[PDB]
């Protein structure tokens, strides 16, 4: 029979205003003698027909899987509205259920720590500076480097981490040229996250 | 009880031509997709080609543009036409009835091999 | 239709003679109606008998869930030698075929860098020692930290992650009482991979 | 169509019992977990019980020792015997279809639910 997952939207598309949100429903293994589907969006239990449905999928196992997108605002999500997806299929006994919201939980507001690169890492080409962001919740956060404004590009994220309390961590580490550190740059650790009351908060580093 | 049954191979000549084909008994193949691999001796089972139930069709690098895949719903058989072919196109190719993506292939029913060699 | 899942040994119980290293292949969605499953083993190519296999056990979905351990020895695994798992259930029409490896590519020796806590968390009432891993591959590795000899638990570490140049980092936060730095006490970051010499290597942090 | 008729509710008093049962349409209930869940006037469902088709049977902390689930697989009808009722039992009580994993169930069909009281 034909599957279903319900994806929430991507941590960057509900911070920021100039992006756009969106929760996706996905059906999978529908079957070529029956391909087409009726998607039903429910917004707290009252429907919505704001979404928009992309054509039928075929996939190398000759199954469709069909795709749809409900762009969602904001501050109904922050404010923990629930979004629901309803499945129709003829090879289906009865429609599926999917219910998908924020997660619940009081906020915390993330901790923003930035730690200079290894005095043994300076024997190196480039150095690695490392911003430490703690004790936030939930898990959705945006954290960037940039130096005189404008981003810098050779940095990775690890994924939030469960702490032993509840709350999330992670690190971010920027790489640059060993000379940049010498040379008596300032970076910036700067992170958004729903807990925050000034849109963002930034913590420096430089040698 | 023979389930995929191939038909067509042999002997040919580097740049030459050859048509395998594969039928199915009724049912197996009926909304499933078709794939071809092939075995060199002391090598690997490898993909070749694969045409799905709606009719998208999948080629390996080592055989794009040389060799075409087509398949005939109705009939329950795929044909494999191979154009051009050269020495290291010898082996035994196969005929499948697959599931998975094409990364991770599984095979519900695997044909009898047919051996195809290509002399220099 | 059952699907099987094939897991690869723990990181650690590959490289120490004292730990027996496995592959482990489980098989779900295994239905009443065939209850019944039997398992192949190949060592690149070899069938082996010596599969150890657990009873099935319903879940709460009321399938069957079915298990098979085969122990491995360290070098095999480390040269690369390929574990093919083959199941047969009359569900199925033929059987399945998962197979798993150590991951190819010439393997790098981590870089261990030791980070102190930031000044401005010397307020908190713990601090946050952190181990910084970085340049290996493949992404096999074990962490963990120790004091005066004995282990030390209240630590978290991130999965690793892919960076720019095809190697992986991770990080390693442990908390410790900050009472306890500021005493003077010294912790260390342990890891092991098979690119280290000797598979191990260890550094220091204190005040 | 496909329905769930529980039966067996009713007025009882604290320390008695009562005996649910769930009816299912034919088929539904093939290989598959049956779950009691209960609802008290503005809060929310609870799990009750469940038994799976090989007998596996779950329980809320709430009621472990006191109420014991039961069912006949080829009758199609799953039974609640609640034993030694108190105050807070007083709910109507749904039988249902679940899928998932006892930490997230997935509701395949809900029963109509039957009024449970306890007065003291
Ligand atoms: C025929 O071929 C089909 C095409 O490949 C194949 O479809 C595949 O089917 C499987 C199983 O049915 C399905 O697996 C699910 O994957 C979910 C995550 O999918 C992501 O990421 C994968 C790659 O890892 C992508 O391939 C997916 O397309 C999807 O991409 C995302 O897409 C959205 C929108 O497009 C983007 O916004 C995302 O950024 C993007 N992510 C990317 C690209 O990484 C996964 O969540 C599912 O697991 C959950 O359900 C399982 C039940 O089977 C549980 O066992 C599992 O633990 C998870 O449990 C869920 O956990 C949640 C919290 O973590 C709970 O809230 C949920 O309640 C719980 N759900 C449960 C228990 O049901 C699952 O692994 C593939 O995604 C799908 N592939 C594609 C491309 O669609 C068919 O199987 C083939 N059929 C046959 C017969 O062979
Ligand atoms: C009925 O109830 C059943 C029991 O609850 C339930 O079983 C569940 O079935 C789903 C499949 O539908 C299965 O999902 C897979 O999970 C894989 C990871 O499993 C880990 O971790 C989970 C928790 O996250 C544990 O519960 C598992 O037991 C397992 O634990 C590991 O166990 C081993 C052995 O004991 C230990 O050594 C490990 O340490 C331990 N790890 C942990 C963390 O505890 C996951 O890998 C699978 O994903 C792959 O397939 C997906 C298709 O759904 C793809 O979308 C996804 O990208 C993956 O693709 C794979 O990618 C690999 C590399 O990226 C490739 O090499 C692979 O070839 C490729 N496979 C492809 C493409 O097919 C998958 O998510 C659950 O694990 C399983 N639960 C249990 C407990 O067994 C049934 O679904 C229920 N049935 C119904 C009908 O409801």
């Amino acid at each position: 029979g034909p599957s279903v997952f319900l994806f929430p939207p991507k941590p960057k598309d509900t911070l920021m205003i100039s992006r756009t949100p969106e929760v996706t429903c996905v059906v999978v293994d529908v079957s070529h003698e029956d391909p087409e589907v009726k998607f039903n969006w429910y917004v707290d239990g009252v429907e919505v027909h704001n979404a928009k449905t992309k054509p039928r999928e075929e996939q190398y196992n000759s199954t469709y899987r069909v795709v749809s997108v409900l762009t969602v605002l904001h501050q109904d999500w922050l404010n923990g509205k629930e979004y629901k997806c309803k499945v129709s299929n003829k090879a289906l006994p009865a429609p599926i259920e999917k219910t998908i919201s924020k997660a619940k939980g009081q906020p915390r507001e993330p901790q923003v720590y930035t730690l200079p690169p290894s005095r043994e890492e300076m024997t190196k080409n480039q150095v690695s500076l490392t911003c430490l962001v703690k004790g936030f919740y939930p898990s959705d956060i945006a954290v960037e480097w940039r130096s005189n404004g404008q981003p810098e590009n050779n940095y990775k994220t690890t994924p939030p981490v469960l702490d032993s309390d509840g709350s999330f961590f992670l690190y971010s580490k920027l790489t640059v040229d060993k000379s940049r550190w010498q040379q008596g740059n300032v970076f910036s650790c700067s992170v958004m996250h729903e807990a925050l009351h000034n849109h963002y908060t930034q913590k420096s580093l430089s040698l | 009880q023979v389930q995929l049954q191939e038909s067509g191979g042999g002997l040919v000549q580097a740049g030459g031509s050859l048509r395998l084909s594969c039928a199915a008994s009724p049912g197996i193949s009926r909304y499933k997709t078709m794939g071809w691999y092939r075995q060199a001796p002391g090598k690997e089972r490898s993909f070749v080609a694969a045409i799905t139930w709606g009719g998208l069709t999948y080629y390996a690098d080592s055989v794009k543009g040389r060799f075409t895949v087509s398949r005939d719903n109705a009939k329950n058989t795929v044909y494999l036409q191979m154009n051009s072919l050269k020495p290291e196109d010898t082996a035994v190719y196969y005929c499948s009835v697959d599931g998975g993506t094409r990364a991770d292939p599984y095979h519900y029913y695997w044909g009898q091999g047919t051996q195809v060699t290509v002399s220099s």
